[PDB]
């Protein structure tokens, strides 16, 4: 057994933090206060499930998570919240004054004061692993500790771990969410530095998660707890063949090597489906082929892109329930007659399966329905491009007037380091249409 | 339709199914940098303290 | 009011589309990037289809199929035809035609080696015989057979082709103009050389004999069905309509999985100009589609009061001259 | 995050101590700091503006500062003058004259080390303080000469802590004296410089709202102290109280100051309502939103169609959908996007607050960064330049040791500013 120490930073990495701890403890069926009556092997073990959780003597199992906010009012939450006993203090750290939405004062002069106390707190979990494998970090673009904090730390646990792999699990910004307008230049800034430290992330565009609350959900106005517990089922089923026996995905080396050709171009796109609303009094359950078809929804993904007119270079289907490899083989047989899938020249056309027989759990009282199969695909295909166009065009428009550019400038950052981000930007949109035509 | 690399176990199984075949810094340039923005930040104020100063 | 942008000034088309939208004191239009559009009629080079349908609380929609090159570049619908079985390669209405960068050649040279045994011109993109010319020309173009016996109007001997503007609205209804055009050839049609090619050429930039028979080369459906009855005794619609009809209706169903904006996050029309040629015993062929085309003088009044009336109001109402071809 | 309030002259402390009792009905504080109130939001973010004393006390974190002590004795007399530290209190006697030579250079030099030495004393106990904020006019002497001497030392002391003011522009039609524009052009060169966020707060467009709109004949300071109170805590909702955004006065200033000496802000309020008589209709979400960006209801007499919209900061208050608000908020930038600049994508945020105002069951206000600030800058130093290009009235600052040079680079500076907004206007 290999560990994995989960790194949460800013609002966004921590409240969605929450929402994956709390679901990995309903799977695992782990109880608020640490205790795991289903483990036999008391005090110890290596187990899947001990990847992302220690075990102390009196049995409390441990989340492998460090906890990270400048600011304290997120994580006090978690530290008097239903799963307080669950963590340590020490994983969980905070500062006084946030980053005011400024990547340049999460990174350089608020960043500074920090980064040595949470690389000490994150050896502490390290020295606990008999074999780490690497970091999974979540984290926002648009916000300036999630952005400014998390490339200062991104750039140091490669150094002080360079052996190890690094997943992350970043929050795309949407306006219909977003409290900053300067979110564009965090994210910018914070792809540029973070780039050749992340060996895969997989971006998560809050614009797709609020529609998809509100189409398949039928919430008028979602907030962040049922964006994230949307968000933390995704991660979930990602992070699964981590915690769950199985032959697919089973370190992070694994996820770099089945979805990764390219070092930069390393966004797979994530789909997921069926979602399904808790209210709905009758539902018809959904079959194998109806939830793989909807995997080539684009209203069913993470990031709003249109695959068809791009090219795939990797291809993982993640089954949870009531699946059996033949039905996903007549699935996908319909599937390539019916829609535009094309592969790079240089990859093979197919699929890579994973099943695990235990269906989706559900908070109680949460807003997805329970359902008896559900399917997360995990494609690399270069129409997830989009975003970074979108994503651009904002920054450029806002550059050209250097508008708000003296608040960064202010924190120490040079003017240079705008267009020097911008620049490795625009050679990550060209890598992607050289691939994708 | 291939299916290759059928593992099996109580938990689920897993497999691959082919259609077609083909056809960084070091900690001390991280403390340079971090340190040459505090310089340019203790300069911005000192020119501010000088100005106010006036 | 609705909104749009219009970031295509050189299009004849939606210049006017524009006037009838503003004339309707519901449409106020903004300038090129501003974002808060309802309508985009955007350019014919990198339209950003990227960033269509990101904003809130605006139903957006664009006056272009993103994918649609694919029919509308000569090199592109040759391998869509040859490659895509619901055209199949023994497609009965696309002449033969092969891709040659300055490629298929092998494959070429194999059927221009048949034609020895016995009509052997072609055409690239010009006209040649026997082919080796041809490809020293060349040195990415299209070869294609040259019609030899195209259908001849009299009095004058002339050849033609015929111009069907398609308008395809958000939902992928496929809807054709009633009125078409024949852009004549004003010189008698010349099987004995290519080389001159004002006989042969039926552009209209090429016609510049012009303007004897019909008024600026143009004959529209009214007469060129009464000449169909009075000569050959029978109409347009039987003769060729309905063959017009069913390559327009393959070309676009073939490709609407790969170009349908039904689920997307923003909406697509687009008008098409399919170009078809009619041979000698009254079949037609398809040359080639048009993805940014031009209309004719007389009617652009109705097409692009058409073009608002089913491709725009249809979308964002305010407060029939189409054939809808089913599917 | 506690916010120290300073209150400097008679304009700063009459308008500021009507905000204080204003947000002390809201979070159900008493004239005598003892708590009574029903529910639990109100206590929440109370340390902002609040100490906690001895007995489960709240006593205000704010500061009164005047030459005189004819106002200040006012307050101390007034409904909720007990609920003042009485330590804050700080006061000559000579007064100021409504002259800002001696707010600044004479008589204020000698008070204002007073006043640093209570404002330390206050920043110490703080667990983490975002800044000041500061209530004067900039026509008088006080709150405008040694106002601006205060916020120019309390930067020297803490230069990275945010510098928020709510500035009365002076206007003829509410006028003391003749030499407000004057003291207005010395004070906004101060304010162009050493602050990162003003409220433009003026004086003939809470006239012209008194007269034209409320259909008062007559107005009073207390009819425009009663626009001030209510559109001051309007634009401190997201300060005070618990909600999706609890912001604080750094990202405030980030998000709507994209070049630093464009922090002029248009304040605005719906509905808009007259002393001693409360109308019974609820303002539908639409109606609230079409009335908050109306130029009527602009606290700032600038016509905001001929400029356009830098930043634009929202805050609906009241029990309504939050689903209608976001309809009717981008129902106003699509419907007038070329009012908002396009180089700044989404400039517009808006939040929601279940607290409404003392006497109105659903009110928003407005907070608006437009280049049509600039119109109330050129007509300040258009009165300026009237009396200057005689040098009339001077002689009451040059015999405070003031020079012409001094009067020409404040004017000089501001006419910069107003062709600053004017380049971001044509963009
Ligand atoms: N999906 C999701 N997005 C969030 C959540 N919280 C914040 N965001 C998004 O994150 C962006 C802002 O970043 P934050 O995480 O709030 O800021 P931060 O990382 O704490 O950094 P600072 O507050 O600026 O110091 C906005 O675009 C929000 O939409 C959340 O709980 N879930
Ligand atoms: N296979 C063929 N057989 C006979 N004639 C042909 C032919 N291909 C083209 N032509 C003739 O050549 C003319 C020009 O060909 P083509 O349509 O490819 O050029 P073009 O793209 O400039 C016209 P447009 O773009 O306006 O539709 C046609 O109008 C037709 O008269
Ligand atoms: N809105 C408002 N304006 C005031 C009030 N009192 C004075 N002013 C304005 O402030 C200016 C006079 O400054 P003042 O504060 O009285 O002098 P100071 O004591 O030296 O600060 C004039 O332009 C007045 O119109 C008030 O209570 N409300
Ligand atoms: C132009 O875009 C903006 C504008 C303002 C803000 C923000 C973004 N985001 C923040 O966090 C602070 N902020 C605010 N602050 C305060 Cl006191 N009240 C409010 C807002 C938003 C509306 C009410
Ligand atoms: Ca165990
Ligand atoms: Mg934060
Ligand atoms: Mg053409
Ligand atoms: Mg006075």
């Amino acid at each position: 057994m290999r560990e994995c120490i989960s790194i949460h930073v800013g609002q966004a990495g921590v409240q969605i933090g929450n929402a994956c701890w709390e679901l990995y403890c309903l799977e695992h069926g782990i109880q608020p206060d640490g205790q795991m009556p289903s483990d036999k092997t008391i005090g110890g073990g290596d187990d899947s499930f001990n990847t992302f959780f220690s075990e102390t003597g009196a049995g409390k199992h441990v989340p492998r998570a460090v906890f990270v906010d400048l600011e304290p009012t997120v994580i006090d939450e978690v530290r008097t919240g239903t799963y307080r006993q669950l963590f340590h203090p020490e994983q969980l750290i905070t500062g006084k004054e946030d980053a005011a939405n400024n990547y340049a004062r999460g990174h350089y002069t608020i960043g500074k004061e920090i980064i040595d106390l949470v690389l000490d707190r994150i050896r502490k979990l390290a020295d606990q692993c008999t074999g780490l494998q690497g970091f999974l970090v979540f984290h926002s673009f648009g916000g300036g500790t999630g952005s400014g904090f998390t490339s200062l730390l991104m750039e140091r646990l490669s150094v002080d771990y360079g052996k190890k792999s690094k997943l992350e699990f970043s929050i795309y910004p949407a306006p219909q969410v977003s409290t900053a307008v300067v979110e564009p230049y965090n994210s910018i800034l914070t792809t540029h530095t973070t780039l050749e430290h992340s060996d895969c992330a997989f971006m998560v565009d809050n614009e797709a998660i609020y529609d998809i609350c509100r189409r398949n959900l039928d919430i008028e106005r979602p907030t962040y707890t049922n964006l994230n517990r949307l968000i933390s089922q995704i991660v979930s089923s990602i992070t699964a063949s981590l915690r769950f026996d199985g032959a697919l995905n089973v370190d992070l080396t694994e996820f770099q090597t089945n979805l990764v050709p390219y070092p930069r171009i390393h966004f797979p796109l994530a789909t997921y489906a069926p979602v399904i609303s808790a209210e709905k009094a009758y539902h018809e359950q959904l079959s194998v082929a109806e939830i793989t078809n909807a995997c080539f929804e684009p209203a069913n993904q993470m990031v709003k892109c249109d695959p068809r007119h791009g090219k795939y270079m990797a291809c993982c289907l993640l089954y949870r329930g009531d699946v059996v490899p033949k039905d996903v083989n007549a699935a996908i047989a319909t599937i390539k007659t019916k829609r535009s899938i094309q592969f790079v020249d240089w990859c093979p056309t197919g699929f890579k399966v994973g099943i695990n027989y235990q269906p989706p759990t559900v908070v109680p009282g949460g807003d997805l329905a329970k359902v008896q199969r559900a399917v997360c695909m995990l494609s690399n295909t270069t129409a997830i491009a989009e975003a970074w166009a979108r994503l651009d065009h904002k920054f450029d428009l806002m550059y050209a007037k250097r508008a708000f550019v003296h608040w960064y400038v202010g924190e120490g950052m040079e003017e240079g380091e705008f267009s020097e981000a911008r620049e490795d930007m625009a050679a990550l949109e060209k890598d992607y249409e050289e691939v994708g035509v | 339709m291939e299916v290759i690399e059928l593992n099996k176990c109580t938990s689920g199984q897993s497999f691959e199914v082919i259609l077609k075949p083909p056809s960084d810094p070091s900690l001390e340039e991280i403390q340079k940098k971090l340190e040459a923005a505090e310089e340019r930040r203790k300069y911005q104020e000192a020119e501010l303290l000088k100005h106010l100063a006036e | 009011m609705y909104t749009f942008v219009v970031r295509d000034e050189n299009s004849s088309v939606y210049a006017e589309v524009s006037r009838l939208l503003l004339a309707t004191g519901q449409w106020k239009r903004l300038r090129k990037d501003n974002p808060r559009f309802n309508l985009m009629l955007g350019e014919r080079n990198r339209l950003p289809f990227g960033r269509l349908g990101h904003e809130p609380g605006l139903v957006q929609l664009v006056n272009y199929y993103r994918g649609a090159d694919k029919l509308c570049r000569k090199a592109s619908l040759v391998k869509l035809i040859k490659t895509s079985p619901e055209l199949s390669e023994s497609c009965t209405w696309f002449p033969e035609s092969y891709v040659i960068y300055p490629d298929e050649r092998e494959v070429f040279l194999a059927a221009y080696n048949r034609r020895r045994e016995g009509g052997n011109v072609w055409i690239a993109k010009l006209i040649s015989s026997e082919a080796s010319e041809l490809l020293d020309f060349i040195d990415v173009h299209v070869i294609q057979k040259y019609l030899e016996k195209p259908l001849l109007l009299e009095p004058g001997h002339r050849k033609f082709d015929i111009r069907s503007w398609v308008l395809v609205d958000h939902l992928y209804n496929i809807y054709l103009y009633r009125e078409g055009v024949l852009r004549t050839s004003s010189e008698p049609y010349n099987s004995a050389n290519f080389q001159d090619k004002t006989c042969h050429l039926t552009n209209h930039c090429i016609q510049k004999n012009y303007g004897r028979y019909e008024e600026g080369n143009e004959m529209f459906f009214e007469e060129f069905n009464q000449y169909l009855m009075d000569a050959l005794n029978t109409t347009l619609e039987n003769s060729i309509l309905l063959q017009i009809k069913h390559i327009i209706r393959s070309c676009l169903m073939c490709i609407e999985p790969a170009i349908s904006t039904k689920h997307l996050h923003y909406q697509s029309f687009q008008l098409f100009g399919f170009d078809f040629m009619v041979d000698e015993e009254l079949k037609v062929w398809l040359i080639e589609v048009n993805g940014a085309p031009a209309c004719a003088q007389k009617l652009y009044a109705e097409l692009c009061q058409g073009i608002v009336d089913v491709a725009i109001s249809s979308v964002f109402p305010l407060a029939s001259i189409f054939i809808k071809l089913h599917h | 995050r506690e916010i120290v309030h300073i209150q400097a002259g008679q304009c700063g402390n009459q308008i500021g101590a009507k905000f204080w009792e204003v947000i002390s009905d809201e979070h159900g504080i008493d004239p005598t700091g003892s708590y009574h109130g029903d529910s639990d939001l109100q206590l929440e973010r109370i340390n902002v503006y609040y100490n906690e004393a001895t007995g489960n006390k709240y006593v205000p974190r704010a500061i009164l500062v005047d030459l005189e002590p004819g106002t200040m004795d006012s307050v101390r007399s007034g409904p909720f003058g007990q609920i003042f530290r009485p330590d804050n209190f700080v006061f000559g006697q000579s007064g100021a004259g409504n002259n800002w030579a001696k707010g600044h250079y004479t008589e204020g030099a000698e008070l204002v080390d007073s006043v640093l030495d209570v404002v330390r004393k206050e920043s110490e106990s703080c667990d983490c303080l975002q800044g000041f904020q500061l209530t004067h006019s900039l026509g008088g002497g006080t709150g405008s000469g040694m106002g601006t001497l205060l916020i120019s030392k309390i930067r020297e002391e803490y230069p990275d802590r945010i510098m928020n003011t709510f500035s009365v522009m002076p206007s003829p039609k509410v006028s003391d004296t003749v030499v407000e524009p004057y003291n207005a052009t010395l004070s906004v060169h101060q304010l162009v410089e050493n602050t990162d966020e003003t409220y433009c707060i003026d004086n003939e467009a809470l006239y012209d709202i008194c007269f034209r709109t409320l259909k008062l004949t007559t107005p009073t300071y207390g009819d425009l102290n009663h626009l001030v109170s209510a559109t001051m805590s309007g634009v401190t909702t997201c300060l005070r109280f618990p909600g999706q955004l609890n912001a604080d006065l750094r990202k405030l200033a980030v998000n709507m100051v994209p070049f630093p000496r464009l922090h002029f802000f248009m304040p605005g309020f719906a509905p808009l309502t007259s002393r001693g008589s409360q109308q019974y209709r609820a303002l539908t979400v639409p109606e609230l939103t079409q009335q908050m960006f109306d130029s009527k209801n602009m606290m700032a007499a600038c016509d905001p169609r001929h400029g356009r919209y830098l930043t634009v900061a929202a805050i609906f208050r009241g029990r309504m959908s939050m689903k209608e608000v976001d309809e009717q908020m981008l129902n106003v930038q699509n419907k007038n996007s070329s009012y908002f600049v396009e180089w700044i994508p989404n400039n517009v945020k808006t939040a929601v607050c279940d607290i409404p105002p003392r006497g109105l069951k659903m009110s928003a206000t407005f907070i608006g960064n437009s280049t049509a600030i600039q119109e109330l800058f050129k007509r300040i130093s258009e009165q300026f330049t009237a009396m200057f290009r005689r040098k009339a009235f001077l002689h009451w600052y040059t015999g405070e040791g003031m020079d012409e040079m001094e009067f020409t680079e404040a004017e000089s500076n501001m006419n910069d500013l107003v062709s600053e907004y004017q380049q971001y206007q044509d963009a």
